């Protein structure tokens, strides 16, 4: 007789993974978080004096 | 003085279901009620004092 | 009947239950304080707009997690429930004094939450160093309320230590030597000895602080010939033993959990485990000034404290390798409790190793008062204590309650907590090496990326805490009653059923010579 | 100073900081190896259906797992203590500078010749000049001669503070009634930053240290100009 | 361990209610305070 | 030595009046060791099952031989091969012959 | 019991001796001998010693024990 | 005194919904307290 | 077989691969036909049918080794549910960013960072390995 | 000896074993330690 | 007929093989770490300082306007 995991495990794994990636990618990239990565290879230095 | 320990052994072993802190009789009940009333009353007063001291 | 049973208890199990409820409530307070810390640190700039409040939050976080969550759960809760059952004793030696150890903790906690509500709080750090904690830089009642909180917690644990040492020495079956008691019982005995000797020294030092603040003494005030460094010595003479007090019962629980879920009758190298815990307890008294490598002490003193500190790794390693040797050849049951214990072994080892880095005073000059120290103790203490508590709680919940947890939920809980604590604390090593100070409300912009990740981790662990409450509710909601328990022949605490009757061992065990 | 996404120590400015970097590399290799070996052994113990649950003899194996850790601790302690006693060795400073901690700023006293002293406060964020560092700049930097042994003496006029400059390997607590000594030697000119490193109240986060390392002739003229 | 079946089974729907109420009990009061920080 | 260990265990199970408790104690103790028991030990245990009129325990003994081999899939078929004359004499069906490997 | 005192012997006492032996053997190198000064409170000679030439102490070490007139 | 599962505790587990309310109030009050302490300190 | 709470102090049945012969039979009570089968077991096992042999096994034991050792799909539920709750956590962080966090300091503005970067390269921040070491001062570009 | 019809026995199977083997001994036929086989009989 | 396989000490055999494997890997990691971290660092500092001109470094910083004192 099939248990909870036999009936729902595949859907819980696929849905949980899809949701987790989607919401973390959105949080990381779309709401203005300042990560302040390294300027190396990224920032063009500008005159400051 | 005389050794009256046997009379106290009889009193404190009486099969009356009383806990040891009340087994001496009515005086134990009074001293318990005084103690617990001062403790609980004092604790409520301590909370009032905190309420007072929590603001300027 | 309710007051008689729950306010006037003389029963080791019910008192244990009171300690577990108290410690669980305290953990919610300490968790909320930790989330406020990380909410401030999660973005550069100010959130609270009041760094005195930030400092109060940090100070209260530590006191709550140490004195109101870990010590009450490990010693008051597991100790009271398990020690008498594991030695076949009918209760503790001093069953009424036991109840006063419990009831001193709600008032201790009330004095701590009064300290935070009056004036501007005690923004001192949990070390409470003068002169910051003195009557000029912390004028008013907050620090005195903190001192009194510690006095009542101290009395609670001193009387509890007297209770456990007496119980363990005096109340075993007459045939049972000290070398036939379970490792958890050894772990509590050694913890109790550390408490008995260390807490009175703390009491002396905070009493001196109280008199400097209120009676015009000058123990710590150079104007009178005093010395702020004297306070540090008295504090840390207690404080190093204290960090071993926080882990030793965890070591005892891990030995039982690893043995049980390996399908073994016994841990590997029993006498080595006893030797290791007694060696750690002893060495724990002679290392305290590794908390003081930047105060200006003499080079030869630094050399001594570096060397004595590193010695602790030898008995500790014997315990780690003995846990691995207990797993070796096991019929491994991948229970939630086993997962907690395996997480413990790994995370404790990481934190112990960063301790050995810190033991080197030359490197400690650069790492002292940085996030490297915060990373070190949140691995060994924070994760070590919490993982051992969670392993013990899920292992023994059916003993205490008579009901089973949902193992699938409990494994989900473990997985979330493992992710959350590593995301929170691992990046703090980088912050420390790169020089971010601890006890800061805000940081130079370079430190933003690791603080951001650390704070995001703190929210994952919050999700785990909320799920834990749901999991406990679901167990009591569903009422799955225990039927059978494996390995009762080498786990006496289970042999009286789930839960055991109010009175156990009314007729003692029979053990011959 | 630190840079974004930094994993390890700030680059060494002083020979003693260089020594600390090589000693940290040696120690970390050991930490890595032991951490890894425990995780590996865990995974090995947990990945077989083979069983052995009878009583196992401990004494032979306990020799290995006491002796090998003792040797490892000695291999850490030997270079550790070499560095400890190298810093402690007599060096003959050219200059003594005092720093006094206060809530919440540093004062500096250069009193070998003249009574030169000044206060050093954080530049408020709203007053930073373009390109300047939030929470790190001060109004009055600690100007010092490069390539010279300098005696720093540290104390406090109120609560505990701690005077730190990570890139020089320096951290000395500032305790009222106590005069703590350390030595500073920069291999290079430039600006070297640190932050108060003992909780001293509400503005602990906001009393930084900026060293300005220049040739002796520039230091002498600056000294004269500051009287 | 072995155990009886639940004496008062908690259905998936009942678990969703308990989990939701548990989470809200932690999140709403803290959320209210943090939302109103500017006001304080 | 290996021969002395095996001989002690053959002697244990060969005791004519071995009781049910002793059979269980023997098998539950033996499977704690770092070995798959030699066919001559299993033979003696199976014949003790016969003296105790316990067919089911004989089948369970064959299962635990397979289990003690872990991932070494060659051991169980070898032991069954060596036991075939005893299985045939006593009418012991293998777990596979009873469908108890599913 | 005997078991406890054996446990202290091997688990505390002899490990202490091993650690003090390691400590000593780390600092066992010869120290540079101090300049000779003919101080009148040292190298006392009120009567010749009853051995050797009467002027050498019983466990005289030429490397570190000067005579009244200095190092040999 | 009552012995057995659900009886050796100072709270009732007779009704899972009353228990959810009691647990909500118990853990929720501990978790809320620090937020309300911060609010209190900010409002002075 | 109905297992009872009040039997806790008596030997019980277990299926454990490390305890192959448990202390009691799975089924202690026998029907008329099951009594006759236990009588038949006292004679040659060669005369028992496959069905009778299985019935004897199932009286003594609950699950076979193959049954008690079976794998499960539980890992999918655990890993998927953990990823769900970790996902839920990001919703809390989105809420905090939207409703709790105000603007970050002006020193994170792109123009500020471009100027601060040049000033860090002008004071040769971490010139041996960490930062300025990654700048080509001769070509005026990142290496 | 027992004042009831069962008592817990702990068996230290060999001198100096640290592991004690615990089991309920019931009134009736002698039972054996599940580790060493030592016989115990209840005398209520 | 099937050959008699090894039947004794399989767990012990597996442990011995993997503890030796772990030692061998530990030795390879130490060699890699010597090369990738510890030696790289020694060489970076040695190479930086070999022809380092502190006055030239100071003049570049002075002309960039970094100093209060110069
Ligand atoms: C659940 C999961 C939750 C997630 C946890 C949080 C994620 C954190 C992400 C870190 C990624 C770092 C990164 O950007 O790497 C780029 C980085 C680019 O290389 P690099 O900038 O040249 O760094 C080399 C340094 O120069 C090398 O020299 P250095 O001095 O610059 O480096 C020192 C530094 C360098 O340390 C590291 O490289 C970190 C090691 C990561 C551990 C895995 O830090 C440490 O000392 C770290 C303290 C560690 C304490 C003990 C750790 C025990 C390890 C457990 C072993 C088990 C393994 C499985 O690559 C790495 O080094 C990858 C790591
Ligand atoms: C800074 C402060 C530090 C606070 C620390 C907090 C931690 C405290 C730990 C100790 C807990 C308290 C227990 C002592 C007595 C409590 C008094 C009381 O009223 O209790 C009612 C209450 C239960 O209510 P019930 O279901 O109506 O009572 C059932 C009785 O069987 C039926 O009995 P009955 O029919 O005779 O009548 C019962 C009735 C009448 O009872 C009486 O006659 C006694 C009245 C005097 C009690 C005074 C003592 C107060 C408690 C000490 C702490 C303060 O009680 C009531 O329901 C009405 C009174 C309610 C008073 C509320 C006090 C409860 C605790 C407060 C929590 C913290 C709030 C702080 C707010 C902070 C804001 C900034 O007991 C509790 O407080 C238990 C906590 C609630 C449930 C939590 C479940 C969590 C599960 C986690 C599992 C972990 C353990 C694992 C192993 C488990 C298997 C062994
Ligand atoms: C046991 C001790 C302990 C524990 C558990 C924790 C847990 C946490 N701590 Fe910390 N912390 C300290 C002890 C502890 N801490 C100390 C001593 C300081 C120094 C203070 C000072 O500088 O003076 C400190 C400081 C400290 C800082 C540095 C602040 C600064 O320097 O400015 C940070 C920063 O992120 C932090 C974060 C956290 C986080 C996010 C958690 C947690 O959120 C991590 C997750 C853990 C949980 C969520 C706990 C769950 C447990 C329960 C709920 C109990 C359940 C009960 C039963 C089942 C019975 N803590
Ligand atoms: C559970 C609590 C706990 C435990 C057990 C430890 C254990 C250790 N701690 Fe930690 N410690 C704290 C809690 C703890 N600590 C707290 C709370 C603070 C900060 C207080 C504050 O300032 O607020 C702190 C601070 C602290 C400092 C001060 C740093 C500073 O402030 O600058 C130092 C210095 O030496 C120290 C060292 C160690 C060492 C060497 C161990 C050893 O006992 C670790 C031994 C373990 C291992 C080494 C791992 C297992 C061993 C092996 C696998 C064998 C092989 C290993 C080797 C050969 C190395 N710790
Ligand atoms: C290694 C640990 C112990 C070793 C013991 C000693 C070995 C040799 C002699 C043994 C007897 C010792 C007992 C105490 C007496 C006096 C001196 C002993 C201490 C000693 O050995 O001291 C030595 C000198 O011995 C000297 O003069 C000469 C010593 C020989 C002559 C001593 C004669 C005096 C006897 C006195 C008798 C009194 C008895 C008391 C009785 C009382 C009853 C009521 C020290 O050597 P040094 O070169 O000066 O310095 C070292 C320089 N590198
Ligand atoms: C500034 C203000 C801060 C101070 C806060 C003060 C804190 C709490 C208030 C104290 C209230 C004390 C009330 C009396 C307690 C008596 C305890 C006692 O006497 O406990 C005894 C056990 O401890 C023993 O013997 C030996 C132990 C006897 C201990 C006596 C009480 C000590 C109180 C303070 C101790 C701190 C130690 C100082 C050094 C740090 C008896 O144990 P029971 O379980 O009762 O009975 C067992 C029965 O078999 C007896 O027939
Ligand atoms: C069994 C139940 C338990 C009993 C609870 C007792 C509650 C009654 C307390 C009375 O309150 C008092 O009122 C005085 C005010 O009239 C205060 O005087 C003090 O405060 C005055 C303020 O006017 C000052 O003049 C002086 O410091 C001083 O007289 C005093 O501090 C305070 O305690
Ligand atoms: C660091 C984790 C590694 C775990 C190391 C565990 C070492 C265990 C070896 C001791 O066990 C032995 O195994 C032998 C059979 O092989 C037995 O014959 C012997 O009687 C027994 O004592
Ligand atoms: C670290 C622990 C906390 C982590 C974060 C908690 C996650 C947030 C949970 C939701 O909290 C609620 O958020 C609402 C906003 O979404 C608030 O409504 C506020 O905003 C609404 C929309 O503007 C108004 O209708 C309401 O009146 C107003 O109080 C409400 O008070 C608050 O309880
Ligand atoms: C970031 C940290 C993440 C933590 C990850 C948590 C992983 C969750 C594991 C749950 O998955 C299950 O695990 C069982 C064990 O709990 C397995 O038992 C199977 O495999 C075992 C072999 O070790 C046997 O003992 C069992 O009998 C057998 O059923 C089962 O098949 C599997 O679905
Ligand atoms: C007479 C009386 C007898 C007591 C008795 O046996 O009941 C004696 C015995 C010992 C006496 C006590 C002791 O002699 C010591 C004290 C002597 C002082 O002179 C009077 C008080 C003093 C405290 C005495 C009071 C009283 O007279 C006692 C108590
Ligand atoms: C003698 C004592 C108890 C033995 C017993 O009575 O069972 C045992 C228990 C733990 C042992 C110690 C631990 O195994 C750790 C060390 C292991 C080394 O191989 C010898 C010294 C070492 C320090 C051991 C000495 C001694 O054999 C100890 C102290
Ligand atoms: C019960 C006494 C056993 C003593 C064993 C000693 C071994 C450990 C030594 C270090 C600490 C001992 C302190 C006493
Ligand atoms: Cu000054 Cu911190
Ligand atoms: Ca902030
Ligand atoms: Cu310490
Ligand atoms: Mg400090
Ligand atoms: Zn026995």
């Amino acid at each position: 007789a099939p248990d909870f995991h036999d009936k729902y495990g595949n859907a819980v794994l696929a849905s949980g993974a899809t949701f987790c990636v989607a919401v973390w990618v959105y949080m990381a990239t779309q709401i203005g978080i300042e990560w302040n990565p390294s300027p190396v290879g990224r920032v063009t230095p500008k005159e400051w004096r | 003085f005389e050794n009256r320990v046997a009379e106290k052994q009889k009193l404190f072993q009486e099969d009356n279901g009383l806990p040891v802190h009340l087994k001496g009789g009515a005086t134990d009940n009074i001293l318990y009620r005084v103690t617990m009333t001062l403790c609980l009353g004092g604790t409520l007063y301590s909370l009032y004092c905190l309420g007072w001291a929590s603001f300027p | 009947m309710f007051i008689n049973r729950w306010l006037f208890s003389t029963n080791h199990k019910d008192i244990g239950t009171l300690y577990l409820l108290f410690g669980a409530w305290a953990g919610m307070v300490g968790t909320a304080l930790s989330l406020l810390i990380r909410a401030e640190l999660g973005q550069p700039g100010t959130l609270l707009g009041d760094d005195q409040i930030y400092n109060v939050v940090v100070t209260a976080h530590a006191f709550v997690m140490i004195f109101f969550m870990v010590m009450p759960i490990m010693i008051g809760g597991f100790g009271n429930w398990l020690v008498p059952l594991m030695i076949g004793a009918p209760d503790m030696a001093f069953p009424r004094m036991n109840n006063m150890s419990f009831w001193l903790l709600p008032p201790s906690f009330l004095l701590l939450l009064a300290s935070s509500m009056v004036e501007a709080g005690a923004g001192t750090g949990w070390t409470v160093y003068p002169p910051l904690a003195g009557n000029l830089a912390h004028a008013g009642a907050s620090v005195d309320l903190t001192i009194f909180s510690l006095h009542l917690a101290g009395v609670s644990s001193i009387l509890g230590a007297i209770n456990f040492i007496t119980t363990i020495i005096n109340m075993k079956p007459p045939a049972m030597s000290q070398y036939q008691t379970p490792l958890f019982v050894w772990s509590v005995m050694i913890t109790a000895v550390l408490l008995l000797l260390s807490l009175p020294v703390l009491a002396a030092g905070i009493t001196m602080l109280l008199t400097d603040r209120n009676l015009n003494t000058t123990f710590f005030d150079p104007a009178g010939g005093g010395d702020p460094i004297l306070y540090q010595h008295l504090f840390w003479f207690f404080g190093h033993p204290e960090v071993y007090i926080l882990i030793l019962p965890g070591f005892g629980m891990i030995s039982h959990i690893v043995t049980y879920y390996s399908g073994k009758k016994e841990p590997f190298g029993y006498m080595g485990m006893v030797w290791a815990m007694m060696s750690i307890g002893f060495l724990g008294f002679i290392v305290w000034a590794h908390h003081m490598f930047t105060v200006g002490m003499d080079v030869d003193t630094r050399a001594y404290f570096t060397s004595a500190t590193m010695i602790i790794a030898i008995p500790t390693g014997v315990k780690v390798f003995s846990w691995l040797a207990t797993l070796h050849g096991g019929n491994i049951k991948w229970s939630p409790a086993m997962m907690w214990a395996l997480g413990f072994i790994f995370l404790f080892t990481v934190g112990g190793l960063t301790g050995i880095v810190l033991a080197n005073s030359s490197l400690d000059i650069v790492l002292h008062d940085t996030y490297y120290v915060v990373a070190h103790f949140h691995y060994v203490l924070s994760m070590g204590a919490v993982f051992a508590i969670m392993g013990g709680f899920v292992h023994w919940f059916p003993l205490f309650s008579g009901y089973t947890l949902n193992d699938t939920w409990a494994k989900i809980h473990f997985a979330i907590m493992f992710v959350g604590v590593n995301m929170t604390f691992f990046p703090q090593h980088f912050l420390g090496l790169s020089g971010m100070p601890r006890r800061y409300s805000d940081y130079p912009d370079a430190y933003t990326m690791w603080n951001t990740i650390s704070s995001m981790g703190s929210f994952i662990s919050l999700t785990a805490v909320m799920l834990m409450v749901f999991i406990i509710w679901e167990a009591f909601a569903s009422k799955r009653e225990v039927l059978t328990v494996d390995l009762t022949t080498t786990n006496l605490e289970w042999l009286n059923g789930c839960p055991p009757p109010y009175h156990t061992f009314e007729e003692p065990t029979y053990v011959n010579l | 100073m630190a840079y974004p996404m930094q994993l390890g120590f700030q680059d060494a400015t002083s020979p003693i900081m260089e020594e600390l970097l090589h000693f940290h590399d040696h120690t970390l290799m050991i930490v890595f190896l032991i951490s890894s070996l425990v995780l590996y052994i865990i995974s090995l113990m947990l990945t077989t259906k083979l069983t052995h649950t009878s009583t196992m003899d401990a004494q032979e194996v306990e020799t290995i797992w006491t002796i090998l850790p003792a040797i490892i601790l000695i291999l850490i302690a030997l270079p550790s203590l070499r560095i400890l006693y190298m810093m402690d060795e007599i060096n003959n400073p050219s200059l003594t500078v005092k720093t006094m901690g206060h809530q919440w700023y540093w004062s500096y006293e250069y009193t070998d010749y003249e009574d030169l002293s000044f206060d050093s406060y954080m530049i408020p964020t709203s007053e930073l000049k373009p390109g300047e560092l939030r929470l790190l700049e001060v109004d009055n930097r600690v100007v010092l001669p490069m390539e010279m042994t300098i005696r720093m003496l540290v104390s406090s006029e109120d609560v505990l503070h701690s005077w730190a400059v990570p890139s020089l390997g320096l951290k000395t607590d500032a305790i009222p009634g106590r005069l703590n000594q350390t030595t500073l030697m920069s291999s290079r000119p430039g600006l070297y930053y640190g932050q108060c490193s003992e909780i001293c109240g509400s503005n602990h986060s906001f009393m930084p240290i900026v060293l300005e390392l220049v040739p002796l002739k520039y230091f002498e003229k600056w000294s004269a100009s500051m009287l | 361990i072995t155990a009886k079946p639940a004496k008062t089974p908690t259905s998936p729907k009942e678990q969703a209610i308990g989990l939701s109420v548990t989470f809200l009990s932690f999140l709403l009061p803290a959320g209210w305070v943090l939302y109103h920080l500017d006001n304080y | 030595t290996d021969e002395e260990f095996d001989a002690r265990w053959v002697t244990y199970f060969n005791k004519p009046d071995i009781d049910a408790w002793e059979l269980r104690k023997g098998m539950n103790t033996l499977v704690g060791y770092d070995l798959v028991p030699e066919p001559k030990i299993i033979d003696a245990a199976l014949r003790a099952c016969r003296r105790l009129n316990d067919f089911a325990s004989a089948v369970r003994i064959l299962e635990v031989v397979k289990d003690k081999a872990g991932p070494h899939k060659e051991i169980y078929p070898y032991v069954i091969q060596e036991l075939r004359p005893t299985l045939n004499e006593l009418g012991i069906s293998t777990p596979e012959e009873l469908g108890l490997d599913k | 019991g005997a078991r406890t005192w054996r446990f202290l012997t091997f688990g505390l006492a002899l490990p202490s001796v091993a650690l003090c032996t390691l400590n000593s053997w780390l600092h066992s190198g010869h120290r540079e001998r101090p300049a000779f000064i003919p101080y009148h409170h040292l190298r006392i000679r009120t009567k010749p010693f009853s051995w050797g030439d009467g002027n050498h102490t019983f466990f005289h070490n030429p490397r570190v024990n000067p005579l009244p007139t200095g190092y040999e | 005194y009552e012995e057995g599962p659900g009886k050796n505790i100072p709270f009732s587990v007779e009704n899972k919904w009353r228990l959810l309310a009691m647990m909500t109030l118990f853990f929720g009050s501990g978790f809320a307290a620090p937020f309300f302490i911060v609010r209190h300190q900010l409002l002075k | 077989s109905v297992v009872k709470s009040e039997d806790y102090a008596l030997p019980s049945y277990v299926d454990r691969r490390d305890y192959p012969l448990p202390d009691v039979a799975h089924v202690k009570n026998l029907s008329a036909s099951q009594k006759a089968l236990k009588e038949k077991e006292k004679a040659s096992w060669s005369s028992l049918s496959i069905d009778e042999k299985v019935e004897l096994y199932r009286l003594k034991f609950k699950e076979s080794f193959a049954e008690m050792n079976r794998s499960t799909n539980e890992w999918k539920t655990v890993v998927g549910a953990a990823m769900f709750f970790i996902g839920f956590t990001a919703l809390l962080l989105i809420w905090e960013k939207h409703y709790v966090y105000g603007p970050i300091p002006h020193t994170f503005e792109e123009e500020w960072v471009a100027k601060q970067t040049k000033r860090m390269l002008d004071m040769k921040v971490a010139p041996i390995q960490g930062f300025s070491a990654k700048w080509d001062y001769d070509k005026n570009e990142w290496k | 000896p027992s004042i009831t019809n069962k008592r817990i026995v702990g068996c230290i199977c060999e001198e100096d074993n640290s592991t004690v083997i615990w089991f309920w001994l019931h009134k009736g036929e002698a039972q054996r330690c599940p580790s060493c086989g030592t016989h115990y009989k209840l005398v209520p | 007929a099937l050959a008699k396989p090894q039947m004794r000490g399989l767990l012990a055999r597996r442990l011995r093989f993997h503890i030796v494997g772990a030692f061998m890997v530990s030795l390879g990691f130490a060699t890699f770490y010597k090369f990738a971290v510890a030696e790289k660092r020694k060489k970076a500092y040695a190479d930086f300082y070999r022809n380092y001109d502190s006055m030239k470094d100071f003049e570049e910083m002075r002309k960039a306007g970094i100093f209060q004192s110069a």
